[PDB]
DNA sequence: AAAAAAAAAAAAAAAAAAA
DNA sequence: TTTTTTT
């Protein structure tokens, strides 16, 4: 599990980011590294908590993101050339060409 | 608390109980016959007026330096005082306390450890204040004949100057200035309420090894209100009251902008060119009986700063100079010098 | 005790209808207060009865009730309030306003004012008089009075009274049709509550003679006494003592052997003249006397006093939308050797002005972390609080560097913005500035120009409205007069009337300039333009700037601000131009 | 038991909703404004009605207006029931069952924070202040559906409170609610939730007393409608909140002086004391401080005025004369500022390389001639404008900076003045005075139209799409006619080529 | 069921200062 | 203008 902030280039100026928690199941382990900008496709789910209801006085719920796909987006902001999780990967016919 | 009295909504006799331990539990249902019945005749409550109380206070004592063996740290001892003897001693005095050396259970900590270890305390019985009494020059026959003898002595100021610090040789005029500093100048205001102070600000200047610090120590000894300060060593000397974060409950007890006993005190300072900008700002603010009104958290209870300033500083070269003195100076503002 | 219920009430009522303060007058050895004041209350609709103890002591039967009141405050006060409640009908014989209002009394002056250093347990549940300084406060705390309940199964609701805080909950709903025991559920938001506020009080410094530390006693107030005091106040209170058991471990039934001490108070004390103005305002020499009346102890220095007075009066502020608002404040700088008592002038003006903060070289807003509580609050600095008044600054040379830019921000726009910790906002200042600075060295050399000795940047000193220079030079005569004046003082002045006059001029009066004054203004501008040039090709500096025109417009408006006029005259503009040019005449350096 | 008062107020409420029948203008004979609101909901699937208090004021006088206003909490569900009745009478499919909300506005007065007292609990009220902090938008339970385990016996529409409540009985006669209940997440209905903090404005506070702080709870569509530093006016009902910790929970459990006005003696409390504190609940928030898309905004003036000024033939002739009428002279400067406001086309190649599409202007002059006036006017006119000095006391400088609390990780960045100016027109004053590091940052930033600073183990790329307008001053006071810009100004050579006009 | 925190040591970034 | 040192 890992902490996900907002991209500093995406937040409105002079504001504060919003954190979330992302849980990475099998085969997605260690794909993400600290300090990098990433894009994650996942499922939004909610769960009960005790201290959260304690500190607010209202029936509030916590939410975590179960990761399902991860795509790195560090530096290479040109994101219109092609689709896919990895744009630096090739098919067999691309190797043939 | 000594005895706790309840009331049970007209249950005839009202239950009394006593507690000597530092903790207890209250009562809930009384033993009267109408409440010995299956249900209570009115619920009982604690009654403050009928209960008994005693004045209580807590103090701790520290060993003297003379009695500490070499290479050791002094220890402390707690004292509990009750009854009329409360408020019979003040911090900062030598006393001879007689009391009862009693144990104290550790269960108050509620750690469940120290199965056989317990704390100890003393309960006061009779206190000898010892030390010395200032008495505020309260008149008596003996002091009256003493001042008669002084009047018969004739000329006084020269003898007083000679009698301050015979250890340091010479320097008569410095001692004369010390005499004139100890009495104070013109005071008690003028017409239209204009401010004037009787305090005198004299600065001592000279080479190292002239025993100006020793003369300052002698003056501090001979004066009752003297406070001695020097270059660094601690941060609580100025700008903060001594009760900052002091209580065990951490009540943030403070006064704001104040100094050490600045009201009618004698601020003796050594190494006047050593302190930082904060103490320098404070001593510019204590100028000419001006109060100290520095605020940090909405506090504005200013201290009425009315003190005489006597400070000793050394040249930044460590010696006098053939070239001009005001440029050599003491590395001090000309406004402060004036 | 059960003694005062029967006869003390009747005796107090009899002396209510029978009291005359002539008895107190005789006791003084140099009139029916209650009935006249009670009918005053009847015709007012108020609900309050102040009650002194000395005049209560003046009567021989009442002192018995006096002593019984010290022993038993609560019951005596309650029965006195009920007595007043019945006195309503006893005196009116509309009865409708009576049934709606409660009644309370405010005893005071019961006894000598004690201090926190001498409070023996003999003084528990006894009325005392206390004086001190209010330090801090707390948000108002709701108090449970009427418990609301609802039989959820049958939706039945019942209202329950309480006593001593503890609630006797209903073990079963009254509706025997359901008669269920466990269907009792309360509603938080349909109850009734009382407002409680806790104050922290400090002993006066008079009670600590030997440099010890003061102490703190907790306070409690109810209803009309809520928010009656705030931080820094000096008040005196009268209320009973109290002690309470401390819970210790909140999870356990035990209680500590010691009790917390706190007091509950019931009374707190602190510590058409417009016709007269015009009679004074009609005089011809109002200007000179008014100017000299604010610095009685200052010898000579008339022109700077006049300038400071006009700065205090202020100009006009307008907000026409076609070009944005125009600044209406005057800013003046003081310079010279520290032998002029120039801080005394700032001290005078600080207390003379309605609003103002006196500081020295942090002055603006900065977010702080709360000390007693753990929270974040936005805090505004000295400049923000001086809106509409005069902000006084000393030791202006020792201004550091970061803060100086802030001044350059505020003097040119009268608005300060902050972008920190996610907070972006703008705050209004709209304040006047008065500052003093010292030259570098033991003296200010007249040959030396002003700039280097005052070590301020040229733009900042150029953008002040005016400037004044004080130069003390040794002469036999002037020293003789100064020495004589100082000795005589050491060996015609109005009162807060000044403050109300200043306020009335500030907000009632909105003078405007007229067409005639425009010709004089433009002639003066052209004249100093010519005075700033010569026939030779030296390429003289342009000494007549637009700042001069703005300054003279503001000063002419200020001259009409005083004397309560509505339109300016020529005299205003001649005075303004002479004032603006006098400082320039002494602004030259060693050349020319 | 039937609260006939609630029934009566609900009947009157739905009645004046039905037939308010107010006319706005002469052409608007009968409008039925609330029917129009419901029509808007039908055509847009909206949820919340907005009710003006003044329209509610004269309806049945104080028999209805004051009755609703004072015991708002008491009669809120009755208003909800009447609203549901009328909407399902007129728009059944609109309910496709959903949480309708009502927001009252236009209250006759506003209260300061210092005037808050307990006697107004449960009453509609309006307060104003500055928001200093918000909280993340978290969901909260509204209507739950519990299963009684061994026999499911679905217990739906269970209401909640400040504590997570559970059903108390099992409707199945064979079952006897012995089995512990289990929540069904997919059947529960949640609602938004956000807590904000407010404090008194600087004008209300007397002396140097510390500001009074209060907490405000939002719900529904009013989330993220307030931002820190914005002075806003709220409308809602005053409430009181207990300490849930003393109350029973499945989880485990200035201030030291106590003396709280507590209460005890309850079954669930046991040997515990319950305290209370003041909180506000809000329902309405206001703040007091393509060419075809534009053409879609149709009006008679919108058509005619633009058509005339397009079909005109001296537009430019008048246009420059219409810029900053306050200033006198300086004809070309106005044209320059107009061109700066107009902006240039932004184009990006098919290689991901960005071409600058903005104009940057520098103005130089001798002291005290109108140059600050242009900057002030353009700041006052141009949207998203920022005014700042060349020398700034903030640690952010002009570009950006990193700030940490001591021993605080990640060195969270702070937006600089230029970063705030991003996505909009910027203004710079006193440009000659500059920070050397900031200067070497900006001159590479202007061409890149972005700035990126990597420090203290964190790195990021920021956007600075800004149009720069700056003013300088000749060295020596006045512009020496003999020399040139390079001789007169000390400002470095590469930056001069960054600017496009002088 | 809970000791939890003031006092130190060490690693930076920003600003201001001296050459 | 540059590097140093302090906060
Ligand atoms: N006039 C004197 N008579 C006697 N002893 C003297 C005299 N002058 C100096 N001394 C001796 O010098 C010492 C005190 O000088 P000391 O250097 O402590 O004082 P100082 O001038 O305040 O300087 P410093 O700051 O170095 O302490 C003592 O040992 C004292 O005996
Ligand atoms: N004209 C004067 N009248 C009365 N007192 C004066 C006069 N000039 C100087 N003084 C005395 O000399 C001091 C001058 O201090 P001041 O010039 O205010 O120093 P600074 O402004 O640097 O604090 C004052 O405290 C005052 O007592
Ligand atoms: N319409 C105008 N024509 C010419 N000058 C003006 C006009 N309006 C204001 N001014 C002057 O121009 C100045 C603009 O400020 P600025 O030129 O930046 O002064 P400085 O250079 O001293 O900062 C103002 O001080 C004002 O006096
Ligand atoms: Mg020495
Ligand atoms: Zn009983
Ligand atoms: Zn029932
Ligand atoms: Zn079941």
């Amino acid at each position: 599990r890992v902490t996900l902030q907002e991209a500093p280039g995406t937040v409105p100026p002079g504001r504060l980011p919003r954190h979330r928690e992302v849980i990475l199941l099998a085969d997605l382990v260690d794909v993400s590294k600290p300090g990098e900008e990433v894009e994650v496709t996942g499922i939004y789910k909610n769960n009960y908590d005790g201290n959260l209801n304690a500190k607010n006085g209202f029936p509030v719920f916590a939410t975590i993101i179960e990761a399902n796909s991860i795509k790195r987006r560090e530096g290479n902001t040109a994101n219109e050339g092609e689709e896919g999780l990895d744009v630096f990967s090739w098919t067999e016919e691309e190797e043939r060409e | 608390v000594e005895v706790i009295a309840y009331t049970c909504d007209q249950c005839g006799y009202e239950v009394f109980q006593e507690v000597n331990s530092r903790t207890f539990t209250p009562l809930s249902e009384c033993t009267s016959e109408e409440c010995s019945q299956n249900q209570t005749k009115g619920q009982l409550f604690m009654s403050t007026r009928a209960s008994k109380f005693s004045a209580f206070q807590e103090c701790k004592i520290q060993e003297l330096s003379q009695q500490v063996p070499v290479g050791h740290i002094p220890r402390s001892l707690n004292i509990h005082v009750n009854g009329t003897l409360v408020r019979s001693l003040s911090p900062g005095d030598i006393v001879d306390v007689t009391g009862i050396f009693l144990p104290a259970p550790y269960t108050g900590f509620k750690a469940l450890k120290a199965g056989l270890l317990t704390e100890t305390y003393l309960e006061a019985q009779f206190v000898r204040q010892h030390k010395k009494k200032f008495a505020s020059f309260s008149l008596t026959s003996d002091v009256e004949e003493r001042v008669m003898e002084l009047i018969t002595s004739g000329d006084v100021y020269n003898r007083l100057a000679k009698s301050i610090a015979p250890e340091i040789y010479g320097n008569l005029d410095v001692k004369k200035a010390l005499l004139l500093l100890l009495v104070g100048g013109v005071d008690k205001r003028v017409g239209d309420g204009m401010k004037i102070r009787g305090d005198i600000n004299v600065c001592l200047m000279g080479d190292p090894g002239v025993a100006k610090s020793q003369l300052l120590k002698a003056i501090c000894k001979i004066s009752p209100r003297g406070v001695y300060t020097t270059g660094k060593g601690s941060s609580g000397v100025g700008l903060t009251a001594a009760v900052m974060k002091d209580p065990v409950t951490d009540e943030m007890i403070l006064e704001g902008g104040a100094l050490v006993l600045a009201d009618n005190g004698i601020c003796c300072i050594d190494e006047f060119d050593k302190m930082d900008e904060s103490d320098r700002t404070a001593i510019h603010e204590v100028m000419e009986q001006q109060t100290i009104s520095i605020s940090k958290a909405g506090i504005n209870t200013t201290l009425n700063a009315r003190t005489s300033i006597l400070a000793a500083a050394n040249p930044l070269y460590g010696r006098y100079n053939p070239r001009l003195s005001p440029l050599d100076n003491i590395n001090l503002p000309a406004a402060l010098l004036s | 005790t059960n003694v005062s219920i029967q006869e003390c009430t009747t005796n107090f009522r009899n002396f209510l209808m029978s009291f005359k303060y002539k008895f107190r007058k005789i006791l003084d050895e140099r009139e029916l207060y209650y009935i006249k004041q009670l009918n005053e209350m009847r015709e007012l609709g108020t609900s309050n009865l102040n009650l002194d103890a000395r005049n209560l002591l003046a009567y021989k039967q009442t002192e018995d009730l006096y002593h019984q009141l010290l022993n038993y405050p609560q019951e005596v006060i309650s029965i006195m309030d009920q007595t007043i409640k019945d006195c309503m009908v006893s005196l009116i014989v509309d009865l409708d306003e009576i049934e709606t209002k409660f009644y309370k009394v405010r005893p005071y002056n019961v006894g000598s004012c004690k201090g926190m250093r001498e409070l023996n347990p003999n003084d528990i549940d006894k009325l005392i008089n206390l004086k001190g300084l209010v330090l801090r406060s707390t948000p108002v705390i709701p108090d449970m009075k009427v418990a609301f309940f609802k039989c959820n199964v049958c939706d039945h609701t019942m209202a329950v009274e309480i006593d001593r805080g503890v609630i006797q909950e209903p073990a079963r709903c009254e509706r025997i049709d359901c008669n269920e025991p466990n269907s009792m559920s309360l509603i938080h938001n349909r109850c009734s509550f009382a407002d409680k506020q806790v104050i922290k009080l400090q002993e006066t410094p008079d009670f600590v003679p030997d440099g010890q530390t003061p102490h703190s006693i907790s306070l409690c107030v109810y209803d009309e006494l809520v928010d009656s005091c705030r931080a820094g106040d000096r008040i005196e209170v009268t209320g009973t003592f109290r002690s309470i058991p401390i819970r210790a471990n909140s999870r356990q039934r035990v209680l500590k052997s010691l009790y917390k001490t706190y007091v509950d108070v019931v009374h707190v004390k602190k510590v058409q003249d417009l016709a007269k103005i015009r009679e004074v305002a009609a005089r011809e020499d109002l200007y000179s006397l008014l100017a000299r009346s604010i610095a009685p102890s200052i010898y000579e220095l008339e022109d700077v006093k006049k300038g400071i007075l006009l700065q205090l009066f202020g100009g006009t502020n307008k907000t026409f939308t076609k070009g944005g608002r125009y600044r209406g404040d005057i800013n003046i700088l003081l310079c010279g050797d520290p032998s002029t008592s120039k801080s005394q002038i700032l001290q005078y003006v600080h207390k003379i002005t309605p609003r103002g903060v006196y500081t020295s070289g942090g002055l603006t807003a900065y977010i702080t972390r709360d000390v007693d509580t753990k929270q974040l609050v936005l805090e505004s600095g000295a400049l923000v609080l001086s809106d509409g008044g005069v902000c006084c600054i000393d030791e202006f040379d020792k201004m550091s560097d970061s803060t100086r830019s802030v001044l350059h921000e505020v003097m040119e726009q009268q608005t300060i913005s902050i972008a920190k910790a996610g907070i972006i906002t703008t705050l209004n200042a709209r304040s006047s500035i008065l500052a003093s600075a010292n030259p570098i060295g033991s003296r200010y050399n007249p040959n030396l120009p002003v700039t280097e000795n005052i070590d301020l940047p040229p733009p900042l000193l150029s953008r002040f409205d005016l400037v004044y220079l004080v130069l003390d030079k040794v002469d036999e005569k002037n020293d003789r007069e100064l020495a004589k004046h100082l000795t005589n003082l050491y060996l015609v002045l109005p009162v807060e009337f000044l403050t109300m006059y200043i306020s009335y001029a500030k907000e009632h009066i909105h003078p405007i300039i007229t067409e005639a004054a425009k010709t004089e203004l433009v002639r003066a501008y052209v004249g100093m333009r010519k005075m700033g040039d010569d026939s030779r090709s030296d390429e003289k500096r342009i000494t007549a700037t637009t700042r001069q025109l703005e300054s003279m417009i503001r000063l002419a408006e200020a001259h009409a601000k005083m004397k309560l006029k509505n339109v300016v005259e020529l005299e205003d503009v001649q005075e303004a131009v002479r004032l603006i040019r006098s400082a320039i005449k002494d602004y030259a350096t060693d050349p020319k | 038991v039937d609260d006939v008062t609630g029934e009566k107020v609900r009947e009157a409420f739905e009645q004046f909703l039905e037939d308010f029948s107010v006319q706005s203008t002469d052409t608007g004979e009968v409008e039925k404004v609330y029917r129009a609101q419901i029509e808007f909901m039908k055509i847009y699937d909206l949820n919340t009605i907005y009710i003006d208090y003044q329209h509610l004021s004269m309806r049945e006088n104080g028999a209805l207006a004051m009755a609703i206003s004072e015991q708002y909490y008491r009669f809120l569900p009755f208003l909800q029931k009447g609203l549901r009745r009328v909407v399902r009478k007129y728009a059944p499919e609109l309910l496709n069952e959903r949480v309708f909300q009502i927001s009252f506005f236009n209250l006759p007065t506003v209260h300061r924070i210092r005037d808050i007292r307990s006697e107004k609990i449960g009453s509609l009220l309006s307060i104003s202040g500055t928001v200093t902090r918000t909280s993340e938008v978290r969901p909260e339970l509204y209507k739950a559906s519990f299963t009684c385990d061994m026999c499911r016996a679905i217990v739906d529409n269970v209401e909640q409170s400040f504590k997570y409540t559970e059903p108390t009985f099992c409707p199945n006669p064979s079952c006897e609610n012995r089995a512990f209940w289990t929540l069904n997440v997919t059947r529960s209905r949640f609602l938004d939730w956000q807590k904000v903090r407010i404090q008194e404005n600087a004008n209300e506070i007397p002396t140097g007393s510390m500001p009074r702080t209060l907490d405000v709870i939002l719900r529904g569509d009013s989330v993220e409608r307030a931002k820190p530093g914005d002075r806003c006016k709220f409308t809602g009902v005053e409430i009181v909140v207990p300490d849930v910790t003393q109350l029973g929970l499945p989880g485990v459990k200035k201030t030291t002086e106590g003396l709280n006005s507590g209460v005890t003696g309850l079954r669930s409390l046991g040997v515990r004391d319950l305290t209370y504190k003041i909180s506000f609940l809000a329902c309405h928030v206001i703040s007091i401080g393509d060419q075809e898309v534009f053409l879609n905004s149709l009006s008679s003036d919108e058509i005619n005025e633009l058509k005339e000024m397009v079909k005109d033939e001296h537009i430019y002739d008048k246009l420059v004369r219409s810029i900053a009428p306050a200033v006198f002279g300086h004809e070309a400067v106005k044209k320059g500022i107009l061109l700066q406001m107009l902006g240039g086309v932004h184009k990006s190649t098919v290689e991901g390389i960005k071409l600058r599409g903005d104009i940057n202007i520098c103005v130089v002059g001798d002291p005290s001639t109108s140059k600050s006036q242009f900057l002030k006017y353009v700041v006052g006119f141009a949207p998203r404008s920022v005014y700042t000095s060349g020398k700034a006391s903030s640690a952010a400088g002009l570009t950006a900076a990193v700030v940490r609390d001591e021993e605080g990780g990640d060195y969270t960045i702070e937006a600089g003045a230029l970063m705030l100016a991003d996505n909009g027109i910027c203004c710079i004053d006193e440009f000659d005075k500059m920070d050397i590091s900031d200067q070497v940052a900006i001159h590479e930033a202007m061409e890149q139209q972005t700035i990126s600073i990597a420090k203290a183990g964190i790195h990021a790329t920021l956007n600075a799409r800004t149009s720069i307008l700056a003013a300088a001053n000749p060295v020596g006071g006045r512009y020496n006619r003999k020399l040139s810009l390079r001789g007169n100004l000390n400002m470095t050579a590469p930056i001069m080529s960054r600017f496009d006009l002088f």
